[PDB]
């Protein structure tokens, strides 16, 4: 309304909704496997 | 004798209001009608019915209108009825208001019934006049 | 006319369809 | 007969408060959520003879603006603001808005967006170089280093637009984004200037400020009030039913 | 004067504003 | 010219 | 002319 006193009005909400689930692309730790075929990526990259 | 018309109009109007309240209660959780539009809550409009020029009279239901109150929005994007933002329009029925309307219409209905009974007795007794 | 008046012509039949 | 409506109104508005409270509790985990405060206000009916009728109506005097507990997520794009600070994001209708959700995402072409709203810096929306690591300083300075580039090339890119505005001067819009009130717009201009005194922390996300004790007490009070009003209604209805007998001659 | 008396004047409209005008 | 009865006309709304 | 009175004629039914 037109305005010492509290504001007027009633804006009711509607609820919650999930918008996007994100993955944190931070480099993980390295685990040692002696087999010669496993390799680990040092940085921002993916195998095709 | 006009009192019969007045009270009958009152009874009809209160019956219409009660039916509208029952319709509002029945479809409080309704999603869609025969078409794709939601259920807009109904309300009757009471007016004073004076066919002659003497100001006052009985009550008449001029129209049934759909309340312009905003439509409730629920987030349901998988529903084919949802709009661009995935919201579905659910009715704005005031449950407590409609129950109170039911009870108040019932009480007014009985008051008009009692009026009709009393005046019917008086009009029956006036035929006895001096005989 | 008036909801409770008298007319000579029968009221049209009322039907309630599920979908239009 | 109308005393059955007064109480009814209270009962109905009680439900309204409950809705608001639920709308708060559904957003207990929402990042940068500002819980809406509810308040019943009494309206008296101005008329002839005693004003023995005073109805209620619920209202939401803005939001609760006490900052919530911070969440330490090891993501450099996540920001938490100093108390009474706002990020400026372009809203849906090409206009400015203020938010506290500091979860900034990078688009495929390098646009910084919060919840799909492109963030606005000192020069407008921010264009980040294609696929680069972003580090935000304590004042909003953005440094981009295409991961793998000489680390002495940590070149700055821009600065976020951080706005100081207290809770009295801001109203929520229907999209959940806060804006200035009409009085605050008249007294402080349309678009607010960036305040360099606001400190922004990178690597922490701010949660909601829904206090559960207040919510529980509100639910208990609402339930009790609803039961009282329904009782008044029953008493009034029974009284009118008994009184209708007076018309039988 | 007394509630339930008879007067030749209609009562003023019953307005109840939510905010002070 | 009476209006809607009951619920709608017994709720506080701003004049228009 | 008429039909079942009450329950079976006062519910929404598919067209037929």
């Amino acid at each position: 309304g037109a305005q010492t006193t509290l504001p007027s009005g009633l804006q009711i909400g509607t609820g919650v909704r999930p918008v996007a689930t994100e993955r944190l692309h931070s480099q993980g730790n390295l685990s040692q496997t002696n087999n010669s075929k496993d390799v680990a990526i040092k940085g921002q990259g993916f195998f095709q | 004798l006009n009192i019969f018309d007045i009270a009958g109009s009152a009874l009809a109007a209160q019956s219409k209001r009660l039916n509208v309240a029952a319709s509002n209660l029945a479809n409080a959780d309704s999603v869609t009608g025969p078409d794709g539009q939601p259920y807009r809550a109904k309300q009757v409009v009471f007016q004073v019915d004076a066919a002659p020029g003497q100001a006052t009279g009985g009550v008449k239901v001029a129209s049934v209108i759909e309340s312009q109150a905003p439509e409730k929005l629920v987030y349901e994007p998988g529903n084919p009825l949802a709009d661009a933002n995935g919201y579905v329009k659910m009715p704005n029925v005031d449950v407590v208001g409609e129950m109170v309307n039911t009870m108040s219409a019932s009480r007014s209905y009985q008051a008009n019934i009692e009026v009709l009974n009393t005046v019917k007795s008086m009009m029956l007794k006036t035929l006895t006049l001096g005989q | 006319g008036v909801p409770g008046a008298l007319s000579n012509q029968p009221a049209p039949p009322n039907e309630a369809p599920i979908a239009t | 007969d109308h005393a059955i409506y007064t109480a009814m109104g209270a009962a109905s508005q009680t439900l309204n408060q409950q809705a608001v409270t639920a709308s708060n509790l559904a957003n207990a985990s929402t990042p940068g959520f500002r819980a809406q405060l509810n308040a019943l206000r009494a309206v008296p009916v101005d008329g002839l003879s005693l004003a023995t009728r005073t109805l209620v109506t619920a209202s939401t005097p803005g939001a609760d603006m006490t900052p919530g507990q911070l969440d330490y997520t090891s993501r450099p794009l996540d920001v938490a603001l100093q108390q009474d600070g706002w990020l400026v994001v372009q809203a849906a209708d090409g206009a400015e808005g203020y938010t506290r959700n500091g979860n900034i995402q990078v688009g495929p072409t390098g646009q910084l967006t919060i919840q799909g709203h492109p963030v606005i810096g000192e020069g407008g929306p921010i264009t980040v170089p294609e696929g680069s690591e972003i580090t935000i300083a304590a004042d909003g300075t953005i440094s981009a280093l295409n991961p793998g580039d000489p680390p002495n090339t940590v070149a700055p890119v821009g600065r976020l637009k951080l706005v100081k505005a207290e809770g009295n001067e801001v109203q929520r819009s229907d999209d959940g984004l806060f804006r200035l009130t009409a009085e605050a717009q008249a007294e402080r201009g349309a678009v607010l200037a960036a305040d360099p005194s606001i400190r922004i922390m990178s690597g922490v996300l701010e949660g909601s400020n829904v206090k559960p004790v207040e919510a529980m007490t509100d639910m208990i009070a609402n339930a009790r009030r609803f039961e009282m009003q329904m009782k008044v209604i029953t008493s009034v209805d029974e009284n009118e039913g008994r009184a209708n007998q007076l018309l039988s001659m």
